[PDB]
RNA sequence: AAUAUUGACCUUCUUUA
RNA sequence: UAAAGAAGGUCAAUAUUG
C-alpha cells in the first residue's frame, strides 16, 4: 500500500536549476524520513539528505551542502528536492526513499532521470519491421533519432508481456536510436492486431504503430 | 563516516547453487544500547530501484523470499542465496545506517547456463522511412549463450563496417540468456542501387557462421 | 563576588539517608550549571553529577546513579544533593561547583563532611595551655571527640598570623586537636586570647579564655 | 571517557626555581569545531577546596599570579611555575571536560628550603582538666626543617613509650616549615607521684638533644 | 512503562564577527 | 545583534525491547 511516485524526467540547461517531487501514500507522511539518493549512470548509490515533514527538519550530505535543497508539502504529502547551478557531474538517477525517524530505507521510488546538455529535444522516427514477402514469427519496432532520455515501449499496450526484448539506447551521431523484438507463434500473425507503442516525454511524443504485412 | 568494502566485484554459478558475498565495515557498526548490528542488504535488478531484502544484519524483511539470508557481526557480514534463480540476477549494496550513511561498492551476479544458439532475423526497410528518404536493415539476435558474439554486414557479398549501430541486453529474467540488435542505416538512392543483404553471425555453438539474407524482390 | 556557601557537616547512620544544601550568590543561578564532586579523605576527585537549575534537568555520573538526587530552588538559589542507603565508602568531602552549560568547573564551595557510623556523638572536652621573654606560645586541646570535624579559632578570628592547627588523631576510639598561637611578650597576659571551639555533631561550643 | 595521567606524583624544588608538570590523557582532547583543547588545572592547598587556575590548555583565568602557566595540545599538557612561592604548597589536579568529567592522579608539590632549628614550648596540664582528674603534657616544635625529628617523653629522667599522641602539620604557607605536637596523658593520681617532666627532640640543627622540661610547683 | 535516537521550539553556555 | 557548536527541557515521531 505503501507507494512513492516521482515526477518524470528532466532536460536542464548547464548553470540553471530544477526541481522535482515525491508523491507518498499508504502511511502518515508526518511519521517518517524521506532520503533522497543519487546514482549516476553504471555506478552506485549515494545519499543526500532527507526531510521530517512535521517540522520540515533537513539533514544534509556535506558534498550537497548548498548543492540540494529539501522541503515538503503535508497538504499533497509530497516531497521536494530542488537543485541549484547543475553541471555535466550531475546528470543521473535520482531516488526518494522513506524510513523511519531516522531509521533505514525501506521504500523506494521509480527515480527520476536528468539530463544536463545544451542540445535541444529532438522527437524519435518509428518504424516498424516485418519479415520480407516456421512455427514462430519474430516482430520489431525502430525508435531512430532522439535527445533526450528516456523513451517508453510497450507491445499491445502491455498484454503482450512475454517473449519481447528491449534493448538499451545507444548515443550515435548526436542522437539516441532504440528498438525492441517480439517473437509470438505462426497462428497468432497476421491473424491478430501487434502494435508498437513509443512515448517521448520531453517532446510530449506518443505513436502507435501496427505491424502491416 | 563507515567505510563500506564488497568482495568480490562480480560473481558466476550455476543456477540452483549456493552463493555467498561479503561486506566489509571499516569501523564496527554493532551498537551497544540494543545490541544490534546497523547493517541492511538491497537489491537492484536490471532497469529498476533497489529493494530492501535484508536489516539489522540478519532479519528477513516481509515478502522477500526464503532464499536470501543475512549473517555476520561487527564488521564482517555475508549475504547468502541457497538457491539461485535466473531472476537473481542483479547488484547487491550492503549499507550501514549507524553513523551517517554510507554505500557499498556492490556485487554483481551472473548465472551460469548451458550453450544456447542464436535465433537470427532479417528485416527489410519500412514503406514510411523509404518515403522519407532512408533505408535501416534491423538484424535480431536472440537468446543465446555464452555473451560472446561477433556480427558482420555484407552488400552483394561486401563486408561493409560503416554506419552500423549495435546493443545488447543483460542475461534474461526466465532464461539467462543474451540478445542482440544490429541495424544497417543507408540512403533510399544507395539501397536501390544494390540486390543482396546478409547477416553473418559468429557463435560458439557452430563452426560455421549463423547466416540470414534477403534479396530486393 | 561568586560565593558558594554549603551546609554543615552531617553524622549518618548506617543504610539511612542524608540531604545538604548549596546556596550561591553573586550570578544568575539559572543560567549556570551546578556540579556536584566526591573526594575520600587522603584520596583524590570525583565527579557525580549536575544539574540545570532553569528546567531541573540532570545528568549523572553512571557510578552514582542509585546514589544521588539533585534538585534545585531558583527562588533562594539553593542547590541540593540527597545521598539514600549510605555505607562506610559514602564517608568522604563532597564540593559544590559552578560552571556554565555545561562548560568547566569555575567556583567551588567550602565542602561538607559526610561520617557514616553507628557510634554515638561525643563532645569534646577543651583545655586552656598556658606557660609555665619577647616571644610567647599558647595552646588549646580538643580531647576525646567524634566524630570529625571540629572548628577552632582565635579571637573570634580576629587572630590568623602564627597559628598552627594540627590535624586530628584518633584513639582509643576518639578523635584528639590541639592548636598553638605565638604573640609578642607584650600582647599576653595584657591583651586577652581566647580559642574558640566547636562542635557540630554535639551541637557545642566553647570559649576558653587563656589566663595566667 | 577520556583517563587523565600525571608522570609526578611527587616532586620538590628549592623557593624561586622553576617547575614543570605533565599530564597525558589517553585521546585526544583537542575539539576540531573551535579548535580548542579541553583541559583545565586545579590547585588544592592543604585544607583547602579546588582552585581553578587554567582552562582552554593555556589560557589563564582572571586573578590567579601570572607565575602559572599552561601549555601543550591534543594529548601532552604541561603546567609550570617560573618561581616558586611558599604558598605554592598544593596538589595540582588536571582535568577533562569534552567526553564527560574525569580528573588526574594529582601532583603533590614539595618546598626545598633552607635548615630551622625548631622551637621548643611545653605546657603543664590545666586546672579544668586537673579538677576531673587527668593530666596532659603537651610539647609544641614548631617551624623546623627538615621534617625528620624525633621526640620522647621523660619523667624523672626515665623514658615514658605508652600514653603518647604526636600530631605533625604540612610545610607552613608563609615558612615552608613543619611542627609537630606531642602529649602526654596520665591520670592526676599518677602525676602528682612525679615531679619532672620532659620533652627531648632530636634534630639536624643540634648535635646534642633538645631539652625542655619543668617541676610541679618549683 | 523504561532505555536509546532524529527533528523543531525555548532558555542558557562556548568559539568567533 | 549575526554565524557555528554544545547542555537541558517540552512536543511529534522512530528504534530496541519488557
Amino acid at each position: 500500500e505503501v507507494q512513492l511516485q516521482q515526477s518524470g524526467p528532466e532536460l536542464v540547461k548547464p548553470g540553471a536549476s530544477v526541481k522535482m517531487s515525491c508523491k507518498a501514500s499508504g502511511y502518515t507522511f508526518a511519521n517518517h524520513v524521506m532520503h533522497w539518493v543519487k546514482q549516476k549512470p553504471g555506478q552506485g548509490l549515494e545519499w543526500i539528505g532527507y526531510i521530517y515533514p512535521y517540522n520540515d527538519g533537513t539533514k544534509y550530505n556535506e558534498k550537497f551542502k548548498g548543492k540540494a535543497t529539501l522541503t515538503s508539502d503535508k497538504s499533497s504529502s509530497t516531497a521536494y528536492m530542488e537543485l541549484s547551478s547543475l553541471a555535466s557531474e550531475d546528470s543521473a538517477v535520482y531516488y526518494c526513499a522513506r524510513g523511519g525517524n531516522p531509521a533505514w530505507f525501506a521504500y523506494w521510488g521509480q527515480g527520476t532521470l536528468v539530463t544536463v546538455s545544451a542540445a535541444k529535444t529532438t522527437a524519435p522516427s518509428v518504424y516498424p519491421l516485418a519479415p520480407v514477402c516456421g512455427s514462430s514469427v519474430t516482430l520489431g519496432c525502430l525508435v531512430k533519432g532522439y535527445f533526450p532520455e528516456p523513451v517508453t515501449l510497450t507491445w499491445n499496450s502491455g498484454s503482450l508481456s512475454s517473449g519481447v526484448h528491449t534493448f538499451p539506447a545507444v548515443l550515435q551521431s548526436d542522437l539516441y536510436t532504440l528498438s525492441s523484438s517480439v517473437t509470438v507463434t505462426s497462428s497468432t500473425w497476421p491473424s491478430q492486431s501487434i502494435t508498437c507503442n513509443v512515448a517521448h516525454p520531453a517532446s510530449s511524443t506518443k505513436v502507435d504503430k501496427k505491424i502491416s504485412a | 563516516n563507515i567505510m563500506m568494502t564488497q568482495s568480490p566485484s562480480s560473481l558466476a554459478v550455476s543456477a540452483g547453487e549456493k552463493v555467498t558475498m561479503s561486506c566489509k565495515s571499516s569501523q564496527s557498526v554493532l551498537y551497544s544500547s540494543n545490541q544490534k548490528n546497523y547493517l541492511a542488504w538491497y537489491q537492484q535488478k536490471p532497469g529498476q530501484s533497489p529493494k530492501l531484502l535484508i536489516y539489522w544484519a540478519s532479519t528477513r524483511e516481509s515478502g522477500v523470499p526464503d532464499r536470501f539470508t543475512g549473517s555476520g557481526s561487527g564488521t564482517d557480514f555475508t549475504l547468502t542465496i541457497s538457491s539461485v534463480q535466473a531472476e537473481d540476477l542483479a547488484v547487491y549494496y550492503c549499507h550501514q545506517y549507524l553513523s551517517s550513511y554510507t554505500f557499498g561498492g556492490g556485487t554483481k551476479l551472473e548465472i551460469k547456463r548451458a550453450d544456447a544458439a542464436p535465433t537470427v532475423s532479417i528485416f527489410p526497410p519500412s514503406s514510411e522511412q523509404l518515403t522519407s528518404g532512408g533505408a535501416s536493415v534491423v538484424c535480431f539476435l536472440n537468446n543465446f549463450y555464452p555473451k560472446d558474439i561477433n556480427v558482420k554486414w555484407k552488400i552483394d557479398g561486401s563486408e561493409r563496417q560503416n554506419g552500423v549501430l549495435n546493443s545488447w541486453t543483460d542475461q534474461d529474467s526466465k532464461d539467462s540468456t543474451y540478445s542482440m540488435s544490429s541495424t544497417l542505416t543507408l540512403t533510399k538512392d544507395e539501397y536501390e542501387r544494390h540486390n543482396s543483404y546478409t547477416c553473418e553471425a559468429t557463435h560458439k555453438t557452430s563452426t560455421s557462421p549463423i547466416v540470414k539474407s534477403f534479396n530486393r524482390n
